[PDB]
C-alpha cells in the first residue's frame, strides 16, 4: 500500500530547527529497506543525510527502520533479527566515523508482541543489542476502528498493558540485561486513533495509565504517539489547538519528578482507583526537596475518597484535578483544572496551572471517571531529598 | 464503603526514569504533507512544544521506510 516519497534538505532543517527553539531532541528513523543484492541494509542514501548532518553541526540522535517485524507484508520482504542486528552495526560504524558528538542509536522499534513472545526482538538483541543506546518498542491497546468509549473506560483494557511489558522486559533481561528499555511510538489506539475518542478527555484514562505503569515496571522514556498530526491521537489538532491529553501531559511534565516510588490501595482492589507515586518534579519552583507527587485514576462510577498514610495524613496537599469541560462529557474535547477551562493566553504563552490547596487532614475527593495530582508538600521523604 | 486508604513504599526508588520521560512522536508520514515547513513554523505549536521539553521529538513510523533522502530537492 505504501510506496516511497522523498525529503529535502529543508525538511530536515525545519524538522531540527523546531526540535531545537522548542528545546527538544531529534530522534531521526532511517530507512531499512534500502537493500543490496546480497541482503544487507544498504547504508548509500543515509550516508548522505549524515554527511548533510554533520556538515551543518546538528545533534541527532538515530532510529533504522520501523515495525521490522511487519516488513513481509507492508513491504514484501523479510529481515529477520539478526540481519536486522548486522545492519544496526553497519549504522554504529557511521556514527562512530562522522563528525556527529556521541550520536545515540535506537532500536528495532517493533511491534508490541501481543499474544506471542518478541522472536525479532530477542534475535536483534542478540545479535545488535550492543551497539544501542535504548530498545525501543511500540504499543497501542486497541484498534482505532472499532474502539469504543467503553474500551477506554475499561481496566482490563489497561492491565492488558502490563502483559505487554513484561513479555518485552524479559526478553530484554534474557539478552541484555540492563539496557534501557523505551516506548518508542505508543498510544491509544492504532489505525491513526478511535475518531471522536482518541483526541478527547476519555483518552487521558490510557496515557496516565501508561505512563503511571511504564515509571513503575522500569521503562526509561515513553514517546506519545503523536505531538502533531492528522491521527486522532494528536495532542495538538490541525489548529494548533491542544487536546485534554496535551494538558494532562504539560501537568505530568511540571510535576512529575524521575523518581519512580509506589503507592497502593488497602484492602480490595477492583482495579478501578489505579495510584502512582514519585518524587515531585524539583524543576517546579513552587515545590521542595522531599515532596512527592501522588497521581491518581478514578474509573469507578461515583466519588472515592484517598486518605493518605502516616505521616503524610496532614500535610499540606495541592490539588490538580482535571474533569471534562462541557456538554460532551468525557468526550469532550476541553478539560478544567480545578473548575477552570484550560486555554493558551495567546498564540505564544501558556496560561498558569494553579494548584487548589486543600484543607490539612482532608481526604483527597476523586470524582467519578476524573484524574488528577496530588502534591504533598513538606513531605521530607529522604529518597526523594 | 468510598473511602479508601493508601499504602506507599518511600525509603528508596523503584526506578528512575529520564527527564525526558514523557516524549513525543512526528509522524513520519507528515513530511509528505506540502506544507510541512510551514506548519513547523506555527507560534502557537512552538509554544506547545516547549511545555513539554526536556523530552524527545521522534520522527519516524512506517514511512520511516519509504521515505528517501533527496539532496537536490528544493
Ligand atoms: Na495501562
Ligand atoms: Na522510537
Ligand atoms: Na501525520
Ligand atoms: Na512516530
Amino acid at each position: 500500500k505504501f510506496k516511497n516519497s522523498t525529503y529535502s534538505r529543508s525538511s530536515v532543517d525545519v524538522l531540527y530547527t523546531f526540535a531545537k527553539c522548542s528545546g527538544l531532541d531529534l530522534i531521526f528513523g532511517l530507512n531499512a529497506l534500502l537493500r543490496t543484492s546480497d541482503g544487507q541494509w544498504n547504508s548509500s542514501n543515509a550516508q548522505l543525510l549524515l554527511d548533510y548532518c554533520a556538515s551543518k553541526g546538528y545533534n541527532i540522535d538515530w532510529e533504522l527502520g520501523n515495525e521490522p517485524n511487519s516488513f513481509r507484508k507492508k513491504a514484501g520482504i523479510f529481515i529477520n533479527g539478526s540481519q536486522l542486528g548486522k545492519d544496526f552495526i553497519h549504522l554504529h560504524k557511521l556514527l562512530r566515523k562522522s563528525t556527529f558528538k556521541n550520536a545515540k542509536l535506537y532500536g528495532p522499534d517493533v511491534g508490541q508482541p501481543r499474544g506471542k513472545t518478541a522472536k525479532m526482538l530477542k534475535s536483534f538483541l542478540k545479535a545488535g543489542g550492543e551497539v544501542i543506546d535504548a530498545v525501543t518498542w511500540h504499543h497501542y491497546y486497541l484498534n482505532g476502528r472499532t474502539a469504543t468509549l467503553e474500551d477506554f473506560l475499561n481496566p482490563d483494557v489497561l492491565d492488558t498493558f502490563i502483559s505487554q511489558v513484561q513479555k518485552v522486559l524479559q526478553v530484554v533481561e534474557s539478552t541484555r540485561p540492563g539496557k534501557k528499555v523505551w516506548l518508542g511510538e505508543t498510544s491509544s489506539a492504532y489505525g491513526g486513533g478511535a475518531p471522536g475518542l482518541s483526541d478527547t478527555f476519555a483518552a487521558g484514562f490510557m496515557w496516565l495509565d501508561k505512563l503511571g505503569l511504564s515509571a513503575r515496571m522500569g521503562i526509561e522514556v515513553v514517546m506519545r504517539q503523536v505531538f502533531f498530526g492528522a491521527g486522532n491521537y494528536h495532542l495538538v489538532d490541525e489548529n494548533f489547538d491542544p487536546l485534554p491529553d496535551y494538558w494532562l501531559s504539560l501537568l505530568f511534565k511540571k510535576l512529575v519528578g524521575t523518581k519512580v516510588l509506589m503507592a497502593s490501595v488497602q484492602g480490595q482492589d477492583r482495579r478501578k482507583l489505579r495510584v502512582y507515586l514519585h518524587c515531585t518534579n524539583t524543576d517546579n519552583p513552587r515545590y521542595k526537596e522531599g515532596d512527592l507527587t501522588l497521581y491518581a485514576i478514578n474509573l469507578h462510577n461515583v466519588t472515592k475518597y484517598l486518605r493518605l498514610p502516616y505521616p503524610f495524613s496532614n500535610k499540606q496537599v495541592d490539588q490538580y484535578l482535571l474533569r471534562p469541560h462541557g456538554p460532551d462529557g468525557l468526550l469532550s474535547k476541553s478539560v478544567q483544572l480545578n473548575g477552570q477551562t484550560l486555554k493558551m493566553v495567546d498564540d505564544q504563552t501558556l496560561p498558569p496551572l494553579k494548584p487548589k490547596p486543600l484543607r490539612p487532614g482532608s481526604s483527597l475527593g476523586l470524582p467519578a471517571f476524573s484524574y488528577a495530582f496530588f502534591v504533598i508538600r513538606n513531605a521530607k521523604v529522604p529518597a526523594c531529598i | 464503603q468510598d473511602v479508601v486508604d493508601l499504602d506507599f513504599f518511600t525509603q528508596e526508588p523503584l526506578h528512575l526514569v529520564s527527564p525526558s520521560f514523557l516524549s513525543v512522536t512526528i509522524d513520519a508520514n507528515l513530511a509528505t504533507d506540502p506544507r510541512f515547513l510551514i506548519l513547523l513554523g506555527s507560534p502557537k505549536l512552538r509554544t506547545l512544544a516547549r511545555g513539554l521539553s526536556p523530552a524527545y521529538l521522534r520522527f519516524g513510523g512506517t514511512k520511516t521506510d519509504f521515505l528517501i533522502f533527496d539532496p537536490k530537492k528544493e
